[PDB]
RNA sequence: AGCCAGGAUGUUGGCUUAGAAGCAGCCAUCAUUUAAAGAAAGCGUAAUAGCUCACUGGUCGAGUCGGCCUGCGCGGAAGAU
């Protein structure tokens, strides 16, 4: 989990969630991708 | 630092270094002629001699611009040729390579230029103020077209070089 | 070609200006020849997307005003200056 | 794809095409390939050169748009994949039972084989043609 | 870094950055960065903008830099106390309004040059907005 | 006529018998043996011409030896002895390296109409004049 | 948008390289059979191969796409009795 101000869709299978109201990159094809705002 | 250390060394060892079947102009060897460096014909697609006054011979390669011009001023003194026997050095290679100027690159290209077996002459360097782009002209002393295209190859291989060409 | 409607401004000034800018319109003026200068408000959007192409620029644009066909060339056009807006324009009569 | 024109020209060509002809026949490549395409393909050129399209477009408002001008029960034949061959040269050719045999020998299928309009005919593998 | 190469006087007063810019269009270049922001961008920012275009473009197409640092922002020292006059200059600066355009661009494509300033942008301190060479 | 089992175009030139510096491990990558690729490679090749690189279809089945049918040696290989210059691409548009005519350029598509997937042979020789035009050659029409 | 197929031929375009076969890169970047298929967008190989994509036809039956405009909001946002 790499959490940043700044969450971006690093690849085209990187996805943008919003969990309790938190910005969130998960990606299936490649679970380093996946990010947090904090 | 370490970077520019070694580029200095390199530098150094260049100056280090610094410190006739050749052109058959026309069906007759051993003429007195030199190289011109307004464009240096090694193995190039055909040569041409302008007959000087003092010093015997200038080859110029063929379809040059200096050439060219010597040609509309009186063509009684130009002559074709063959690149004769091929000499056994057959020096002359000045080889103008652009880049984008960071802090370690020039040294880089100088380590590349080395170890290569390629007879160092000279090496003009300047930073230009347009950018920060280095650019650089190695005098370098090599046996072959191949060789020669080679050595450019693994220039341009080093990723900061934009471009390499003589 | 275009056909740009304009309603000719009973108030002008900065402040109707500034008005007219807010309520998503703004002044233009039309002059050349031997009329007089016709000083009207402008439905900005719609100028906008005309003056997205060059044809606009170039061709003579009709601008309606109180039932008169009003055949101009945009002459000069201010901007907004860090904003994809128009502050105002001027019209050359051809 | 292109807007309203394109697609009309291409209505209309289609149209052309239908009324210089008269035998065709149906093709559904749900699992073909490229290199089975040069078989019916090939054949076209073979037998005289481009003309063929196999227009594979059979759209309830596309292909069967254009039905209604000429032929009109080809209408019931547009749902499902299909491409429809139409022939030029020679009356009643052998293009008809081509495409039976290609998919006899390896295409998966080929559209049940329930062929066009000489009269009014459904699937039956016609053997009996000018030849 | 660019920096007046001569000046009349070294100090210069602190001023204002009140009103808009007068290099509101792009003048030479296809492609502009506006800045919508107020502020002052320093000799530093420019030449770390400048590279990160230039970079992003790869020398493909020409680039300007229509702002440029001609305000000396002075600094005292460290552990310096208010009086003992003026400090010296440590660094240039160009004063920002809304809409200067900061950096034009063209021979290249239209998503390549805003590509490119957006790399630039990251660099400057002022919000920065893409524009275009309108007719007229 | 089965999909993909194992089917490959890769030799050099037919004359040249058991390529072991280019192809190699190439051609003997799955159960089909070395010795394959110079018996019956040959056998075909001495009918028409050596010195020409020949594609051919390596189908390997499970019982020892492959189908095989040979196809048509490539425009590249032929665009040299009989169109003069060697070389080719690297700086065409800039100046002109070699150039063809487009008659000679017929000529040449016609024998191999065979291998060629064209209805009319008009086409085949568009299609030949522009694999030249890509090669560095501008025709001569 | 999901879902089902193809995504070929000249061709391993040439060249340049040690090799380069859409894919170290460099340069042309065409035509063909075409419903459509880039001398190839990404992965992938020692290079081939292989796997996705663009593009295509069905399948399905209503809107969908992405700017730029501003309104309010969210995160960015950790301290001491
Ligand atoms: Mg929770
Ligand atoms: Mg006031
Ligand atoms: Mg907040
Ligand atoms: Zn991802
Ligand atoms: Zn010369």
């Amino acid at each position: 989990m790499k959490v940043r101000a700044s969450v971006k869709k690093l690849c085209r299978n990187c996805k943008i969630v919003k969990r309790d109201g938190v910005i969130r990159v998960i990606c299936s094809a490649e679970p380093k991708h996946k990010q947090r705002q904090g | 630092a370490e970077e520019q250390d070694a580029a200095a060394l390199k530098q150094l060892q260049q100056k280090s270094y610094t410190p006739n079947g050749r052109v058959v102009v026309e069906g007759v060897g051993n003429l007195m002629h030199h190289i011109a460096r307004c464009c240096q014909p090694i193995p190039g697609d055909e040569i041409v001699g302008f007959i000087t006054q003092g010093r015997g011979i200038s080859v110029h390669r063929a379809d040059c611009e200096q050439l060219a011009e010597l040609r509309s001023h009186a063509p009684e003194r130009i002559v074709d040729a063959v690149w004769g026997e091929s000499y056994s050095a057959g020096y002359s290679l000045v080889v103008r390579v652009v880049a984008n100027d960071r802090s370690g690159l020039l040294r880089d290209i100088t380590t590349i230029l080395a170890n290569e077996k390629v007879n160092v002459l000279g090496v003009a360097s300047r930073s230009d103020t347009k950018q920060q782009l280095a650019t650089i002209d190695m005098t370098i002393e090599i046996y072959n077209l191949q060789v020669l295209g080679r050595v450019l190859g693994k220039l341009n291989q080093v990723p900061d070089v934009i471009d390499a060409r003589r | 070609m275009f056909t740009i409607n304009a309603e000719v401004r009973k108030e002008q000034g900065k402040g109707a200006s500034r008005r007219l800018r807010a309520a998503n319109k703004f002044p233009a003026i039309i002059y050349g020849g031997k009329e007089a200068p016709l000083a009207i408000e402008l439905d900005h959007d719609k100028v906008m997307n005309m003056q997205a192409k060059a044809e606009f620029y170039s061709e003579v644009l009709t601008i309606v005003v109180d039932g008169k066909e009003i055949k101009v060339k945009a002459q000069d056009v201010q901007r907004h200056p860090y904003k994809p807006k128009l502050q105002h324009i001027d019209f050359v009569r051809a | 794809m292109a807007l309203n024109l394109q697609d009309k020209q291409a209505i209309v060509a289609e149209v052309s095409e239908v009324a210089k002809g008269a035998l065709s026949a149906v093709v559904a490549d749900s699992r073909g390939v490229t290199v089975d395409k040069m078989t019916e393909l090939r054949k076209a050129g073979r037998e005289a050169g481009v003309y063929m399209r196999v227009v594979r477009n059979t759209l309830l408002r596309r292909a069967v748009e254009g039905t209604p001008f000429e032929c009109l029960k080809d209408a019931f034949v547009g749902p499902t994949l299909i491409a429809y061959s139409m022939e030029h040269p020679g009356a009643a050719a052998r293009l008809f039972k081509e495409f039976a045999k290609a998919n006899a020998k390896f295409e998966v299928k080929a559209a049940a084989f329930e062929g066009e309009l000489i009269p009014a005919s459904q699937i039956d593998r016609l053997a009996t043609l000018p030849t | 870094m660019l920096q007046p190469k001569r000046t009349k006087f070294r100090k210069m007063h602190k001023g204002r950055n009140r009103g808009l810019a007068q290099g509101t269009d792009v003048s030479f270049g296809s492609f502009g960065l506006k800045a919508v922001g107020r502020g002052r961008l320093t000799a530093r920012q420019i030449e770390a903008a400048r590279r990160a275009m230039t970079r992003a473009v790869k020398r493909q197409g020409k680039i300007w830099i229509r702002v440029f640092p001609d305000k000396p922002i002075t600094e005292k020292p460290l552990a310096v106390r208010m009086g003992k006059g003026k400090g010296n200059v440590e660094y240039w600066v160009a004063l920002i309004q809304p809409g200067k355009v900061l950096y034009e661009m063209d021979g290249v494509p239209e998503e390549l040059a805003r590509e490119a300033f957006k790399l630039a942008a990251a660099k400057l301190p002022i919000k920065t907005t893409f524009v275009t060479k309108t007719v007229m | 006529a089965k999909k993909v089992q194992a089917y490959v175009k890769l030799q050099v030139a037919a004359g040249m018998a058991n390529p072991s510096p280019p192809v190699g491990p190439a051609l003997g990558q799955q159960g089909v043996n070395i010795m394959e690729f110079c018996k019956a490679f040959n056998a075909k090749t001495d009918s028409i011409e050596k010195g020409l690189p020949i594609p051919v279809v390596i189908t390997v089945y499970a019982d020892r030896s492959f189908t095989f049918v040979t196809k048509t040696p490539p425009a590249a290989v032929l665009l040299k002895k009989a169109a003069g210059i060697k070389s080719g691409s690297g700086k065409p548009n800039k100046d002109k390296v070699g150039k063809i005519s487009r008659a000679q350029l017929q000529e040449i598509a016609q024998t191999k109409a065979a291998d060629m997937t064209g209805a009319d042979i008009e086409a085949m020789t568009r299609s030949i004049e522009g694999t030249a035009r890509s090669m560095g050659l501008v025709v001569e029409d």
